[PDB]
């Protein structure tokens, strides 16, 4: 071509993206001011818009800064704007528009615009021929090109338009990918939702579920589907008993006095308080400062409590009095509870125990109390008589065993003395008979691990109703019996009979204090206190889940913790199979087997708001030698809202064949009034490059079609018209339009192209292998028709010519078989070449003659019942002359080289 | 002309061009060599004596590669010049902990198009760690032996009873390697404090998890707070404060009538008492003498008299006070038969005296 | 007759070097003191344990800075706040209080390349890992990517070691995917309650051709403006170029939630050089609504629909312009920056905050006080204006109510608020008072503002206040404590404090003295002023050509870019297409929301002052103990009151 860039050399741009350059520097140079400069190359992208640049700077001394975005506009003189949509529908006929722009203060351009071929669409470009079309763009100004393409097959494809402008060394390309989506409607269905549970659902510890395939019976034809398999864990929160409030202890804090016993009974609330409030952890509430005087009361008490320490290190109620067994082991108890409080002396602490160990210890191993305390209130259970010797050295056995971890390296007796008490325990613990004693006796026992068999079984039956050791008499008795109990189960570790016990005691409602309180009020805040020390906070989490696909060789496992029990764990699987999920551990989870599918649409998926007519036809009359150009049609446009009220303002997007234009005149008569409007801008354009056109329209009715119509005419001659269309929508919604085609010959201006259920191949090609007779020779038939890509050689007669409306069929004989490849077709048999309407002139096949006909295996079309074959641009089609026509002297050439042809093939064939 | 058109740097000839001298007005067609660029053929001509030039302004420019592309996770840089033609390269560089894949990191544009394909950068990879022994991996994300990336910190946490030495977490670092080492999980241990103003009150040095050491305060000082302090994985919680011959050997059912220390010395002496009933056989003063204690004592069992083994015999306590009875060693107790019964065969005396835990019990068989 | 005092702030953060001032009043010699931090209540470890000496030449005041480990013991049964022992010991005397803590190891701040994104591309966002100082630091960090629906569905433990306080990570979109509006979490792994968040919204979507911008004449309409609602239309390309084409403008009713369309109000403009105009009538505006009454209207706003079609018929861009109330005032007053407790006799300052209807400041505002024209001030750039009232000596309530004085406007469309001031109570009803006074002026970083300390007190105890104790709050944090010498006579003293770019973005000095007055009791009274700095980078960072400007790039041509920052700092780059941003320009990363969250973290919860001297330290964020018994009530609330 002649002054213009060849389109092998020019490189569309193709790099368009939405964000780049993100890249980290480091300024390094010497500061100049406190501030160090660094120059920066960066290479721009192909996007012809405006950058905003962000910058954020991260110093050890300055920190964290976000500058003001800097903007760098991109931009050429002369640039293609390729607009296309996010997706568009395979097999639909779409018109793309390509917008050339000319920003030149005073140059207009002469432009050739070429859209590139794509297999994977269908056009006008072909692999043969190319889709050009040279346009004049003025300065400061640009222009629309409409292409019309096809969507053949789905998937990510390309579209490439390239061009380059007349006389100067200027060009521009532009390669755009859109995605191609099945013709079908997204769909999902929920396959499978099963509850995960192997420790209660779960046989020998593992769970099996099996998950069907899914239904898929409205799947569209060649469309692919997604199964989802999601694990998710069930996170359980075990729920821990509430502790007392806070405030219903406001009245525990006393301030100890007295003598040996009275100072003990002001000393057991407040310790056993702070011991409550510490471990529940409620000083927030109570009263963080109120802690520290609530200790010095300790102290007072603990330093009061010295004072009446016998120098046997033995305590009783008064300096003279005869030292108590049960005053003693009952200090100790405190003292034991109270060491990680106050500061403690160990010589007090354990010169009471190996006291009690070798002054009052029998043989047998029983304590025994020598002289009772004066308030006898302040024992609790122990007063109700039966049963001392037991309870007794219950008692003082427990105070031991907490006393134990302080005072075993320097008492050397302990270990023997438990155990011997430990032995008369669990010698007449089952000839036991008051709730009280089991309770307070199966406690100290369970701390040593010899509370099983039935001992258990006793300790677990003497509980009435599963939740409190109660026996007649008063209500405090059988407070500090179940607080020793639940004491017991938290030794035990039997959580499956804790809540029962621990609800009814918070039911009970009893916050220590009063007249005798004493124990109840010791044992049931250490019980409690313990009971939120064991809590366990969650029910253990741990899944194995593991699927398991016949289409996949190894298992894919995982594991679901409790860290990250929420976390959705998706695998995808493209075949609809049917499989099998086993897990297995302890906790709970959820199973969501949802298969994503393209289903086939009831719906009406175009042009579901607007009705839309596009006619053309040749205008009648005509005048002489004014009007605008030679050759006038008629296009006439009808469209009606599908709505209950008349269209709000709406918009006709008009595209012309290529080399036609509208009508100056009419477009001025349509423009005044009538509720419509054009532009001054389209009225003001000149008859050339006016190839678009956009009439606003006031409103459209729904009652009816409301209709215009004006003249077009032909300024520019091409062999190949490409369809028109016309888009209408409403300004307040782009996507419910319509849009239809236009084209004086192809009706419903549609492309030739040819569908069966949903694999659609072009027929925009050549009709046939077009050549001249002359040029062929013998070697020239010899050499194509035994090329291995020809499948089929014919030598054929033209029985039937049915017309239709889309595809002309030709109905042929196969007289002789010169050459036979898949189709095992037998001489006398019939098969029916198609061909389209616009060559049925071109090829002038007239009945009752005769045609030598070859063709690729790619011709093929439809299935063995009845197989068809297509006429395309590689079908080669001859007539055949009749043997009378033979011995003429016109057609010699053609008999001879056709005779030989005939004896070579089926003589000799192909070499190979 | 006597000559054929010269041979240009970026052009080539197009004719056949085998005779020598040529005519007037002659167009010598230059075509554009590969990877150059023009709007049409350069033409020259030959007039007068010389091949001019027909085409001044038309020339063969260098031809125009695309944008080299971008890969993830790497930026590049252009080799030979600043614009995409023919004859620079683009060298391409990760990102920091981003490794190439393969052997080919340059793209040159040549007179087709950019040679070979985009780089790949991988993000670097650590080996996969195993669980330490009495130890577990808190951290990461589920798969157990899965290849680690660049950044993934890992932590280690020891199961009860055992306390962690060595660093505690660490992360892929840059070259691929875990940024510190496998660590290891030792049983909890403790060694004996040294109490400032305090000298310690235990004799056992070494000390296991949740074991308590107690201590006193020299005259003067007091103790912060807390009396004790308790062996935990982090060391002792709290910490001990305060703020201003060897131990006698154990004896059976019996222990020493003062507070054990640690270092007696020759001549010291201890003395010993057993528990209730227990009668003590020996000196019950042991003494210190050279490095060595003396013999000390021990005490003898007495016995105790069940009804319920006297209920097999068939005998009572003639004085009924229980129900049950205890002897000391050397003590004895007197015995009745129970109504209807008769001394028996294998007995003697209803009056037996109990030594060292025995006690002949008489046996009634019945009359 | 000594008096030892301790002051640490209100809550105490982890990994966070915090400061301790000890004071020893009314001593002599030198006094040992030591300083350590307990747990609650179990004190079971010693989190720190600093010493120091006070001596004379001090004035017996020195300070103690520690930095408290993040142990994994604090962190409870999850729900409880945590506290720990503050214990000081001077000689003898131990002063220990019961200090708030909270698990905040600093600031995450996330970054996305974009702020919307296709099915199928890769979602490239960087953390910024710092420390209360905003400094860079060394962590890791626990990320975790939830769909709309709240299902975390990818989580990571990485580490910010060697980064230089930023983390790049990505995460692909699958092509399937749920649309709508996506979140990144974050949060250290040593402090997993504060978890900060950023959003990208997923959708199907391509980049617009040109930008269209709905700009109404005025930020508001007055409900009886006869010309009615006058509105702009500016399009243009992405690459600057104007815009031919047609515009259709429609408007709507707004009522919260409720929006109504007003079709007699569409219409249908040429656009002519990229510009248009369409005024909604008032006539119109009243019709659309079936309520004659058009004082309804006023609390409800307007939106503007513009639909703009380019004469080539290829591109189409709708923009919506929403949230224009309907006002019958052109102001709005806020006493947001005022202390609300003043002093009985001396001047109360009030920092007038007077906004635009659409939030912004509001420059040059006559504002005056009610009965007091002669207090009539005018707003500063941001929009503040001070005004200073003379207190009489009283106990009753003092009611202030502001009014706009904009001359040219009629007075029903004035703004008006009214606040109240409460009497600041004084210890044994002695009537001693403090009162701290600022210029009310823009501060910026290099500057030095005057601090006015006035006293006033009875005469009988006004020569035995030698100092003044001045401390200043800064990011939630401690930053500075000093003394301020008073001669026996001087009622006012001005302290040059020097302002530098650790005040940014604001701080507050707290001021007190203490003394044995009145019936030998022993009293403290403190004072506070809150003061805003211009919010800024502490160093600076810009973006500019590093070329000619004549020259513009090209498609694929290479650039120089200028980069001038601070030395050593690590950059990170991003380039957008302005497309997008016409798509959501929402979670974009600045400077003013880094100060914003900032700000927002403050432990301090008043603009100055309070009910008593206790009232006074506890608003400012911090706890006053002395060893005589005056110490500041707990605090249990790691966020402020309502
Ligand atoms: C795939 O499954 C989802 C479940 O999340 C289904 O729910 C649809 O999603 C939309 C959200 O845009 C919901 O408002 C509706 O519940 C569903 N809409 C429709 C039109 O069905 C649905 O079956 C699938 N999702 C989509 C977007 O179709």
């Amino acid at each position: 071509d002649e002054d213009i860039i060849a389109e092998e050399n020019i490189v569309s741009r193709s790099e368009f993206p939405e964000s780049w350059l993100w890249n980290v520097e480091d300024l390094k140079e010497p500061p100049k001011n406190g501030i160090s400069t660094k120059l920066m190359n960066i290479f721009l992208k192909d996007s012809i818009t405006t950058w905003e640049i962000l910058a954020v700077s991260m110093s050890d001394k300055k920190g964290i800064c976000v500058a003001d975005p800097f903007e760098v506009t991109v931009m050429q003189d002369f640039f293609i704007d390729l607009r296309l949509p996010y997706s568009v529908v395979r097999n639909e006929q779409v018109e793309i528009r390509a917008v050339l722009y000319n920003y030149r203060q005073n140059q207009e351009l002469k432009v050739r615009v070429e859209l590139l071929h794509n297999p994977a669409f269908c056009s006008l470009a072909t692999t043969k021929r190319r889709h050009q079309q040279t346009v004049t763009i003025p300065p400061k100004s640009s222009l629309s090109v409409p292409y019309v393409i096809v969507p053949l097959k789905t998937g990510l494809q390309e579209v490439e338009v390239k061009a380059a402008v007349y006389h100067h060394f200027i060009s521009d390309g532009v390669r755009k990918s859109l995605k191609v989506v099945p013709e079908g409607i997204r769909m999902n269905k929920t396959v499978a939702v099963r509850t995960l549970d192997p420790e209660r659902l779960g046989r020998e510890g593992v769970q099996k579920e099996d998950i069907p395939p899914a239904d898929l019976s409205d799947q569209v034809p060649d469309t692919e589907s997604e199964t989802r398999i999601l694990l998710q864990g069930t996170p359980v929160a075990q729920m821990t008993e509430d502790a007392v409030d806070a405030e219903r202890l406001k009245h525990l804090i006393v301030t100890p006095s007295g003598c040996g016993e009275q100072n003990m009974i002001g000393m057991t609330p407040t310790v056993i308080a702070v011991h409550y409030l510490d471990e529940t952890e409620q000083w927030e509430k109570f009263g963080l400062e109120k802690r520290q005087g609530a200790l010095e009361l300790i102290k007072k008490g603990y330093t009061q409590q010295l004072a009446f320490r016998q120098p046997s290190s033995a305590f009783a109620a008064f300096v003279k009095r005869a030292p108590s067994t049960w005053l003693t082991a009952y200090v100790v108890k405190v003292f034991s509870l109270a060491v990680n409080l106050i500061a403690i002396d160990s010589q007090v602490l354990c010169g009471a125990v190996k006291w009690l160990i070798l002054e009052k210890q029998k043989p047998d191993g029983v304590f025994q109390e020598d002289a009772p305390v004066i308030h006898q209130e302040m024992i609790g259970g122990l007063r109700n008589n039966n049963e001392k010797d037991m309870a007794l050295t219950a008692f003082v056995l427990i105070s031991l065993q907490e006393a134990k971890d302080i005072c075993e390296e320097q008492v050397n007796s302990l270990p023997g003395s438990i155990t011997k008490a430990g032995d008369f325990l669990e010698a007449n613990y089952m000839n036991l008979q008051r709730s009280y004693t089991v309770a307070i006796a199966g406690y100290a026992l369970a701390q040593m691990g010899r509370l099983k068999g039935p001992l258990l079984n006793k300790f677990l039956t003497t509980a009435k109703d599963k939740n409190r050791w109660e026996d007649p008499g008063k209500q405090l008795y059988n407070v500090e019996a179940t607080s020793y109990a639940l004491l017991a189960l938290l030794q035990l570790k039997d959580f499956d009979f804790v809540p029962p016990v621990v609800r009814w005691l918070n039911e009970q409602r009893y916050y220590g204090g009063g007249y005798g309180s004493t124990q109840a009020t010791f044992m049931v805040f250490q019980a409690l206190a313990q009971y939120q020390k064991d809590a366990p906070d969650h029910q253990e989490l741990n899944l194995d889940v593991s699927l398991q696909l016949p289409s996949r060789s190894s298992k894919i496992t995982h594991r679901i913790h409790w860290e990250s029990a929420s976390l959705l764990r998706s695998e995808e699987t493209k075949e609809n199979e049917g499989f099998t999920v086993t897990a297995e551990g302890k906790g709970q989870g959820t199973l969501s087997v949802v298969t994503m599918y393209h289903a086939k649409a009831k719906d009406q998926l175009t042009c579901n708001k607007f009705d839309l007519k596009v006619t053309i036809k040749p205008a009648p009359e005509t005048e002489k030698r004014p009007q605008d150009a030679k050759n006038t049609m008629i296009l006439e446009i009808c469209t009606r809202y599908r709505g209950d009220q008349d269209a709000t303002m709406s918009i006709l997007d008009i595209s012309m064949m290529t080399g036609f234009a509208p009508d100056t005149d009419d477009l001025k008569q349509l423009a005044n009034g009538v509720d419509r409007y054009i532009s001054k801008y389209e009225l003001d354009k000149a008859f050339s490059d006016r190839n678009t056109l956009i009439i606003y329209l006031d409103k459209v009715s729904h009652s009816e079609d409301d209709c215009l119509a004006f003249k077009v005419h032909q300024y520019f001659n091409v062999e190949l018209i490409q369809p028109g269309a016309v888009k209408v929508y409403a300004y307040y919604n782009l996507e419910e339009s319509c849009t239809r085609f236009y084209h004086p010959e192809k009706e419903d201006g549609k492309l030739n192209k040819l569908c069966r259920d949903e694999l659609c191949r072009c027929a925009e090609e050549n009709c046939f292998i077009q050549k001249s007779d002359d040029k062929v020779t013998l070697e020239e038939r010899l050499d194509k028709a035994c090329e291995p890509g020809v499948d089929y050689v014919y030598k054929t007669r033209l029985v039937k010519v049915q017309l239709s409306n889309d595809f002309d069929e030709y109905i042929m004989a196969i007289e002789q078989t010169i050459k036979s490849g898949s189709d095992e077709v037998q001489v006398g048999q019939q098969r029916t070449f198609i061909s389209p309407i616009k060559c049925r002139e071109a090829l002038k096949l007239e009945e009752k003659k005769h045609y030598l006909m070859w063709g690729l295996s790619s011709d093929f079309w439809g299935e063995k019942p009845n197989l068809s074959y297509i006429i395309g641009k590689d079908t080669w089609v001859e007539h055949w002359p009749e043997e009378d026509e033979c011995q003429d002297e016109e057609n010699q050439k053609q008999c001879q080289d056709l005779g030989a042809f005939t004896e070579s093939m089926v003589v000799f064939g192909c070499p190979n | 002309c006597n000559e054929l058109p010269p041979r240009r740097n970026t052009e080539i000839l197009t004719g056949s061009w085998s005779d020598q001298t040529y005519p007037e007005g002659t167009q010598a067609i230059y075509k554009c060599r590969p990877g150059y660029r023009s709007l049409g053929n350069v033409i020259m001509v030959c007039r007068k004596g010389e091949w001019v030039a027909l085409n001044p302004l038309r020339k063969c420019q260098k031809r125009p590669c695309g944008h080299p592309g971008d890969t993830p996770f790497g930026t590049f840089t252009l080799t030979g010049g600043n614009v995409f033609e023919y004859g620079v390269k683009a060298v391409y560089t990760c990102n920091e902990g981003y490794q190439l894949l393969g052997e080919i990191n340059y793209r040159e544009c040549d007179t087709d198009g950019w040679t070979n394909d985009i780089p790949i950068c991988e993000v670097v990879k650590c080996l996969p760690v195993t669980a330490p022994e009495n130890g577990k991996i808190v951290s990461s994300a589920m798969e157990p032996d899965r290849e680690y990336h660049f950044g993934q910190a890992v932590r280690f946490v020891c199961n009860s009873g055992y306390k962690i030495e060595g660093d505690e977490e660490m992360h892929c670092s840059d070259d691929g390697f875990w940024s510190k080492e496998k660590p290891k999980c030792v049983e909890i241990s403790c060694k004996s404090p040294d109490v400032i103003n305090g000298s310690p009150i235990s004799q056992k040095i070494i000390y296991k998890e949740n074991e308590r050491f107690q201590y006193k305060c020299n005259m003067g000082y007091e103790y912060s707070e807390r009396g004790d302090a308790v062996c935990t994985e982090s060391g002792w919680r709290p910490l001990p404060s305060c703020e201003e011959c060897g131990p006698p050997p154990p004896i059976d059912n019996g222990d020493i009538t003062s507070f054990p220390l640690s270092v007696y010395a020759p001549a010291s002496s201890v003395e010993y008492q057993c528990q209730n009933l227990y009668q003590l056989e020996g000196n019950k003063r042991i003494t210190c003498r050279n490095g060595q204690w003396s013999e000390p004592p021990k005490c003898l069992h007495p016995c105790v008299i069940s009804r319920e083994i006297m209920e097999n015999y068939n005998i009572a306590l003639r004085w009924t006070a229980k129900q049950k009875l205890y002897s000391r060693t050397g003590e004895s107790v007197e015995f009745v038969c129970k109504r209807g019964y008769r001394l028996s065969s294998r007995s003697h005396t209803l009056r037996t005296t109990c030594w060292d835990g025995k006690l002949e019990y008489p046996t009634c068989a019945k009359r | 007759s000594p008096m030892y005092s301790i002051i640490t702030p209100n809550i105490l953060r982890l990994e966070s070097e915090e400061t301790m001032v000890l004071e020893a009043h009314d001593a002599q010699g030198d006094v040992p003191v030591t300083v350590t931090v307990h747990d609650f209540p179990g004190k079971k470890l010693v989190l720190s344990s600093e010493k120091t000496v006070l001596t004379p030449a001090t004035n017996h005041m020195g300070n103690v800075t520690f930095t408290i480990p993040a142990n994994r013991e604090f962190k409870s049964e999850k729900g409880r706040n945590k506290f720990v022992t503050v214990q000081a010991t001077f000689g003898t005397q131990v002063v220990e209080k019961v200090v708030l803590v909270s698990l905040q190891s600093g600031y995450l701040f996330i970054q996305t390349d974009k702020t919307i994104y296709t099915p199928g591309s890769t979602v490239l966002y960087r953390i910024f890992t710092v420390n209360h100082k905003l400094l860079p630091v060394g962590r890791t960090v626990m990320v975790n990517i939830e769909n709309p629906e709240g299902i975390p569905v990818k989580q990571d433990s990485l580490s910010s070691q060697n980064q230089l306080g930023v983390l790049p990570l990505s995460w692909d979109i699958p092509e399937l995917v749920n649309m709508g509006q996506w979140k990144i979490r974050a949060y250290y792994e040593n402090s997993p309650q504060q978890v900060f968040s950023t959003e990208f919204e997923v959708k199907e979507y391509v980049l617009p051709s040109f930008e269209v911008i709905v700009e109404p004449t005025e930020k508001f309409y007055y409900i009886y403006n006869e010309k009615g609602l006058e509105v702009t239309i500016t399009a243009r390309f992405l690459y600057g170029k104007k815009v031919e084409g047609t515009a259709f403008v429609i408007f709507g009713i707004q009522d919260g939630e409720q929006r109504i369309s007003l079709p007699e109000s569409l219409k249908r403009i040429p656009i002519e050089d990229g510009s248009g105009e369409v005024v909604l009538s008032r006539k119109v505006l009243l019709d659309g609504v079936q309520n004659p009454r058009a004082e309804d209207l006023v609390g409800k706003s307007l939106y503007v629909s513009a639909t703009v079609i380019l004469h080539s018929g290829s591109d189409m861009v709708q923009a919506e312009r929403s949230g224009i109330p309907i006002v019958t005032s052109p102001y709005q007053i806020h006493f947001t920056k005022t202390p609300k407790y003043f002093k009985p006799g001396m001047p109360f300052d009030l920092m007038v905050f007077v906004t635009n209807p659409d939030g912004s400041p509001a420059y040059r505002v006559p504002v005056a006080v009610q009965g007091e024209d002669t207090v009539q001030s005018l707003t500063q750039g941001d929009g503040v204006a001070k005004l200073s009232i003379n207190t009489h000596p009283s106990q009753k309530p003092l009611s202030i109510t502001v009014r706009t004085k904009k001359q040219e406007l009629s007075e029903a469309e004035q703004a008006t608020r009214t606040m109240q001031a409460l009497p600041y109570s004084t210890v044994g009803n002695s009537n001693n008072y403090l009162h701290l006074s600022v210029l009310r002026t823009e501060l910026r970083p290099g500057e030095t503002l005057n601090v006015n300390f006035l006293l006033r007190m009875d005469r009988a105890h006004e020569a035995k206040i030698r100092y003044y104790t001045y401390l200043i709050m800064n990011k939630g944090r401690l930053l500075k404590a000093g003394r301020q010498v008073r001669e026996p006579g001087q009622d006012l003293v001005v302290l040059p404090l020097s302002i530098t770019t650790d005040f940014i973005p604001s701080f507050r000095l707290v001021a007190y003295y203490t003394l044995i007055g009145a019936s030998g009791q022993r009293e403290v009274v403190a004072d506070s002023v809150w003061v805003d700095v211009k919010d800024s980078c502490v160093g600076s960072l810009v973006v500019k050509s590093g070329q000619s400007e004549d020259r513009q790039p090209v498609p694929g041509q290479q650039m120089t870019l200028k980069i001038e920052g601070d030395h050593g700092a690590r950059v990170v780059l991003v380039a957008v297409d302005k497309g997008v941003f016409v798509l959501n320009k929402k979670n974009k990363l600045t400077q003013s929301k880094i100060w914003d969250v900032v700000e927002k973290a403050d432990i301090g919860c008043t603009p100055g002052s309070g009910k008593d001297y206790a009232g006074v330290f506890s608003d400012a964020g911090l706890t006053f103990t002395s060893s005589s018994g005056q110490q500041t009530a707990q605090r249990a609330e790691l966020q402020c009151p309502q």
